[PDB]
C-alpha cells in the first residue's frame, strides 16, 4: 500500500500548518464564559419546576 | 519506498509533538485554583417511565424540552411526554436490533438504525416508513439530524457519510479512521462535527469541505461517547479506562483529566450542562456521577438503576436530565 | 421464666416476617410471580404471630381467661384459619416448582401474574371457609358434661370437639397437602438425578448430595414441626383418656415454632441477601 | 380539557397493545448462529430452511427465531447477552488446509468473553465424510500438524463399519474442544455433535438441547444441582 502511505503523508502536512494560541487564553475564555453564564443553570443553582 | 516514506511521516509526527509542547504555557488546574467549589449537589428522581420490554440503548430529547424518544431490543420506538408521563406513539420496527435514534429539530421526523445496515426515517405528522437509506457495509452507531432534509451518520466500517433524504444517495464520505466509529456530535452552527473511533483517536471534520482538519490521540483505549462544549471551542470524551479528558480546538491539546482510584469500569455516555460547569458521565457501575469542569472534583452521585446506564441527555433549557438503563427503565432527575 | 421465652419467640416471628415483607415492596427486582406466594405466606404468618401467640401465652401464664366467650371463640377461629392457610401456601409453592422444573417450555404460559392472584384468593377463601363458618356457628360443639360445663362458664373456653370436625379439619389441613408434596419432590429429585448422569457421561473422562440436603431440610422441618400434632388430634378424639391435655398443648405450641423458620428456608437467595443488607 | 381525555385514551390503547405483544415476545426463543468461513453454515440453514438474515421456525408448537452473523474483532457481540444458546459450526475435515487452530482460537475467545458468561454453546462438527475420506488411505496425517496426537489413546458409542482410525481422529478433534470448554464454572456447558450437511435430523438436535439448557438453568436456580 504505497498509496496508503502517500495519503497519510499529505494529511500530516495539512495538520502541521495551522494557527495556534497559548492555553492560558483559552482557559481564561472558558472561565469567563462559565462565570458569565453561571446565573442561568437550574441544575447548578425555584421559580417553577414544570415537573413539580 | 514504503519504509522510507513511513520514516518521513514519523519525523513529521515528531514535528507536531514539539509544536504542541511548545504552547503549554500553564495547566488549567493552575489557572483555576482559587475558584469557589460548587458544593455538594443532591438530585432526586421525579418521573419513572415504564412500558419497555427489553434493554434501552439510546434516547434523544426533543427540541421543545417536553417529548423524547427511546429504542429497545423489542423493536419498538416510543415517544414519551415528560410532563404527564403518558405515551404518544409506538412504532414497530422491521429489525429487532437497534443501536441509535434521533429526533428532528422541526419535530416531524424520527430516525433509527441498528444491526442491519439500513437507516430508517419515519414521518410523525402525516406513521409509516418514509425513506430507507442503504450503502453502509457496517453496523450503524449514531446518527444526528443536521437539518430537515439531510442527515449525517456514522457506521462500523470506519467511515462517516452525509445523506440526502429527498434523493437517497450519499453526498460526501469521510475517511481516515482505522477502528470502528462509535459516536459523534454536532456544533451549534452545524458547520463542524467530531467523531470518536475505536482506535483511541478523535478527529475534527468539515461538513462542507469534506476533509479532516485535526487529530487528538490522548486516549489509549476504545472511545464510547463524546459531547461538545456549549461555547463551541471544546469537547470531552469518555473511554473504557474510566477517564474523561477535555480537549480544546484552538490549543490543540488536552486541558484536564477526570479519574478516580476507586473506579475501574468503562464510560458509556458523556453530556454537558447549560453553562458547561458540570460534566455528567455514565458508568458501568450501575449508577452515574457528576464531575466539575474546572476543578475535576466529584460533587454528586446519581444512583437508582439496577443495571448499567447506556443513555444520557440534557434538555436545551437545562431543566432536567434523563438516564437510560438496561433495566428497561427511564428516569428523570432534577 | 417462660415469659422471656415467649417474648423472644414473638419477636423472632414478627421481625423476620416484617423484614421479608418490607424487602419485596422496596425492590422491583425482588418482586416476581413466584414471590407472591412467599409474601402471602409471610402475611399469614405475621397475622398468626401477632394474633394467636401472645393471647395464648398470656392465657397459659395466668391460667385464667379474662375475656369474654366471643373473644376467645374469635381467637380460636383466627388460630384455625392461620394454621390451615400456612400449609396450603407451601403446597402451592411446591406445585409451582414442579411445573417450573418438569415443564420448561410451557412455564410462561401456564403461570401468569393474573392467575397467581386468583389462586391466592381461592386458597384463602378455602382456608377461611373451614375456620369461620363452622366455629362462629356451633357445629363443632361437643356433648359431654365437661364440655358444656366449660362452655357455660365465662372464665374458661377450652378446645372440646367432636369426631366429625376433628377428622374433617385434619384431613383438609394436613394429610391432603402432604401426598402432593411427596409426589412433587420425588419427581423433582428424579429429574435432577437424570440431568446429573448425562453430564457425567459427556465429561467423565476429563473429570449428588446437594439435592438430598435441600429436599431433606425442606421436608424435614415441616414434617417434624407439624406431624405429631395432627396425629394426636385424631388419636385423642377416637379414644378418650389417652392423651393428656398438657401433652396436647405442648405439641400444638411446638407446631407454632415453624413460624420462625420459613424466612430462613424460602428466602436464602443471594438477591434476598443483597436486599436485606440495604435495609 | 378534552386533550387529557384523548391522551388517556391513546395511552390505554398503547398499553393494551403492549400487553398483547408481551405474550408473543415472551413465548419465542432466540438463537445465534456463528460459524467460521468455509464451514458450511449455508448448507445447514437453507436445507433446514424447509419448516443479518433472520429465520422463524416452529417445533412442537414452540416458536424459535435464529439470527445469522453477516470482523477481526467483534464489538457488536455485546447485544447478544440474553440469547438462549449459541450455535457454533466448524469444518472438521480442514485440519491441513491452519484453519482448525484458528477455529480453536475463536472458540477460546468466545468462551471467555465478559458478556457471554452464562451462555451455553452448541457445537456442530461439520463435514464428517470428508474427514473420513482424508484419513482413509491418505498421505496427509494429523501427526505432522498436531504433535499431541502421538500420545493419544482411544476412549472406551461407535456406529458400525468405521475403522478405529476415524474414531480416534473424531474423538481427538472433539476432545480438543472439550478441554477448552471444561477447564474454565458449571454455569454453562458444551454439546458436541457429529453432523453431515445433508442430515435431516439436525432440527430436532437443537430443540432437545434448548430444553436441556432451560431445565439445567431452572434446576440451578433452586439450588438442586
Ligand atoms: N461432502 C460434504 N460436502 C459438504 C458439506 N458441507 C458443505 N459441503 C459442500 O461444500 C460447499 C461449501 O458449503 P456452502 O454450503 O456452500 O457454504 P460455505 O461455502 O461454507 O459458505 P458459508 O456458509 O458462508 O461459510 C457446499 O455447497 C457443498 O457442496 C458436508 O458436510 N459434506
Ligand atoms: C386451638 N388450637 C387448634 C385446635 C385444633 C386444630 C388446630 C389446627 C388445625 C386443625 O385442623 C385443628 O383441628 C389447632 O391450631
Amino acid at each position: 500500500s504505497i498509496a496508503q502511505a502517500r495519503k497519510l503523508v499529505e494529511q500530516l502536512k495539512m495538520e502541521a500548518n495551522i494557527d495556534r494560541i497559548k492555553v492560558s487564553k483559552a482557559a481564561a475564555d472558558l472561565m469567563a464564559y462559565c462565570e458569565a453564564h453561571a446565573k442561568e443553570d437550574p441544575l447548578l443553582t425555584a421559580s417553577e419546576n414544570p415537573f413539580r | 519506498e514504503l519504509d522510507q516514506l513511513r520514516q518521513e511521516a514519523e519525523q513529521l509526527k515528531n514535528q507536531i509533538r514539539d509544536a504542541r509542547k511548545a504552547c503549554a504555557d500553564a495547566t488549567l488546574s493552575q489557572i483555576t485554583n482559587n475558584i469557589d467549589p460548587v458544593g455538594r449537589i443532591q438530585m432526586r428522581t421525579r418521573r419513572t417511565l415504564r412500558g419497555h420490554l427489553a434493554k434501552i440503548y439510546a434516547m434523544h430529547w426533543g427540541t421543545d424540552s417536553r417529548l423524547l424518544v427511546s429504542a429497545s431490543q423489542d423493536g419498538k420506538l416510543i415517544i414519551w411526554d415528560s410532563y404527564t408521563t403518558n405515551k404518544v406513539h409506538a412504532i414497530p420496527l422491521r429489525s429487532s436490533w437497534v443501536m441509535t435514534c434521533a429526533y428532528a429539530p422541526s419535530g416531524n421526523y424520527v430516525a433509527c438504525g441498528g444491526l442491519d445496515n439500513i437507516c430508517s426515517i419515519y414521518n410523525l405528522k402525516t406513521v409509516r416508513v418514509s425513506r430507507e437509506l442503504a450503502g453502509h457495509t457496517g453496523y450503524l452507531s449514531c446518527c444526528r439530524f443536521l437539518d430537515d432534509n439531510q442527515i449525517v451518520t456514522s457506521s462500523g466500517d470506519t467511515t462517516c457519510a452525509l445523506w440526502d433524504i429527498e434523493t437517497g444517495q450519499q453526498t460526501t464520505t469521510f475517511t481516515g479512521h482505522t477502528g470502528d466509529v462509535m459516536s459523534l456530535s454536532l456544533a451549534p452552527d452545524t458547520r463542524l462535527f467530531v467523531s470518536g473511533a475505536c482506535d483511541a483517536s478523535a478527529k475534527l471534520w468539515d461538513v462542507r469541505e469534506g476533509m479532516c482538519r485535526q487529530t487528538f490521540t490522548g486516549h489509549e483505549s476504545d472511545i464510547n461517547a463524546i459531547c461538545f462544549f456549549p461555547n463551541g471551542n471544546a469537547f470531552a470524551t469518555g473511554s473504557d479506562d474510566a477517564t474523561c479528558r477535555l480537549f480544546d480546538l484552538r490549543a490543540d491539546q488536552e486541558l484536564m483529566t477526570y479519574s478516580h482510584d476507586n473506579i475501574i469500569c468503562g464510560i458509556t455516555s458523556v453530556s454537558f450542562s447549560k453553562s458547561g460547569r458540570l460534566l455528567l458521565a455514565g458508568y458501568d457501575d450501575f449508577n452515574c456521577n457528576v464531575w466539575d469542569a474546572l476543578k475535576a472534583d466529584r460533587a454528586g452521585v446519581l444512583a437508582g438503576h439496577d443495571n448499567r446506564v447506556s443513555c444520557l441527555g440534557v434538555t436545551d433549557d437545562g431543566m432536567a436530565v434523563a438516564t437510560g438503563s438496561w433495566d428497561s427503565f427511564l428516569k428523570i432527575w432534577n | 421464666g417462660m415469659g422471656i421465652v415467649m417474648s423472644l419467640i414473638v419477636l423472632a416471628i414478627v421481625f423476620g416476617n416484617v423484614l421479608v415483607i418490607t424487602a419485596i415492596a422496596k425492590f422491583e427486582r425482588l418482586q416476581t410471580v413466584t414471590n407472591y406466594f412467599i409474601t402471602s405466606l409471610a402475611c399469614a404468618d405475621l397475622v398468626m404471630g401477632l394474633a394467636v401467640v401472645p393471647f395464648g401465652a398470656a392465657h397459659i401464664l395466668t391460667k385464667t381467661w379474662t375475656f369474654g366467650n366471643f373473644w376467645c371463640e374469635f381467637w380460636t377461629s383466627i388460630d384455625v384459619l392461620c394454621v390451615t392457610a400456612s400449609i396450603e401456601t407451601l403446597c402451592v409453592i411446591a406445585v409451582d416448582r414442579y411445573f417450573a422444573i418438569t415443564s420448561p417450555f410451557k412455564y410462561q404460559s401456564l403461570l401468569t401474574k393474573n392467575k397467581a392472584r386468583v389462586i391466592i384468593l381461592m386458597v384463602w377463601i378455602v382456608s377461611g371457609l373451614t375456620s369461620f363458618l363452622p366455629i362462629q356457628m356451633h357445629w363443632y360443639r361437643a356433648t359431654h358434661q365437661e364440655a358444656i360445663n366449660c362452655y357455660a362458664e365465662e372464665t374458661c373456653c377450652d378446645f372440646f370437639t367432636n369426631q366429625a370436625y376433628a377428622i374433617a379439619s385434619s384431613i383438609v389441613s394436613f394429610y391432603v397437602p402432604l401426598v402432593i408434596m411427596v409426589f412433587v419432590y420425588s419427581r423433582v429429585f428424579q429429574e435432577a438425578k437424570r440431568q446429573l448422569q448425562k453430564i457425567d457421561k459427556s465429561e467423565g473422562r476429563f473429570h449428588e448430595h446437594k439435592a438430598l440436603k435441600t429436599l431433606g431440610i425442606i421436608m424435614g422441618t415441616f414434617t417434624l414441626c407439624w406431624l405429631p400434632f395432627f396425629i394426636v388430634n385424631i388419636v385423642h378424639v377416637i379414644q378418650d383418656n389417652l392423651i393428656r391435655k398438657e401433652v396436647y398443648i405442648l405439641l400444638n405450641w411446638i407446631g407454632y415454632v415453624n413460624s420462625g423458620f420459613n424466612p430462613l428456608i424460602y428466602c436464602r437467595s443471594p438477591d434476598f441477601r443483597i436486599a436485606f443488607q440495604e435495609l | 380539557r378534552n386533550e387529557e381525555k384523548a391522551q388517556r385514551e391513546a395511552n390505554k390503547k398503547i398499553e393494551k397493545q403492549l400487553q398483547k405483544d408481551k405474550q408473543v415476545y415472551r413465548a419465542t426463543h432466540r438463537l445465534l448462529l456463528l460459524g467460521a468461513g468455509e464451514s458450511g453454515k449455508s448448507t445447514i440453514v437453507k436445507q433446514m430452511r424447509i419448516l443479518i438474515f433472520e429465520t422463524k421456525f416452529q417445533v412442537d408448537k414452540v416458536n424459535f427465531h435464529m439470527f445469522d452473523v453477516g470482523d477481526e474483532r467483534r464489538k457488536w457481540i455485546q447485544c447478544f447477552n440474553d440469547v438462549t444458546a449459541i450455535i457454533f459450526v466448524v469444518a472438521s475435515s480442514s485440519y491441513n488446509m491452519n484453519r482448525l487452530q484458528e477455529a480453536l482460537n475463536l472458540f477460546k475467545s468466545i468462551w471467555n468473553n465478559r458478556w457471554l458468561r452464562t451462555i451455553s454453546v452448541i457445537l456442530f462438527l461439520n463435514k464428517q465424510d470428508l474427514l473420513a475420506e482424508k484419513v482413509l488411505a491418505g498421505k496427509s496425517k494429523i501427526e505432522d500438524y498436531f504433535p499431541e496426537f502421538a500420545r493419544y489413546t482411544t476412549p472406551e458409542t461407535p456406529e458400525p463399519g468405521e475403522d478405529p482410525r476415524v474414531t480416534r481422529a473424531k474423538y481427538f478433534i472433539r476432545d480438543e474442544f472439550l478441554r477448552i470448554s471444561t477447564a474454565s464454572d458449571g454455569r454453562h456447558y458444551c454439546y458436541p455433535h457429529f453432523t453431515c450437511a445433508v442430515d435431516t435430523e439436525n432440527i430436532r438436535r437443537v430443540f432437545n438441547d434448548c430444553r436441556d439448557i432451560i431445565q439445567r438453568m431452572h434446576l440451578r436456580q433452586y439450588e438442586l444441582l
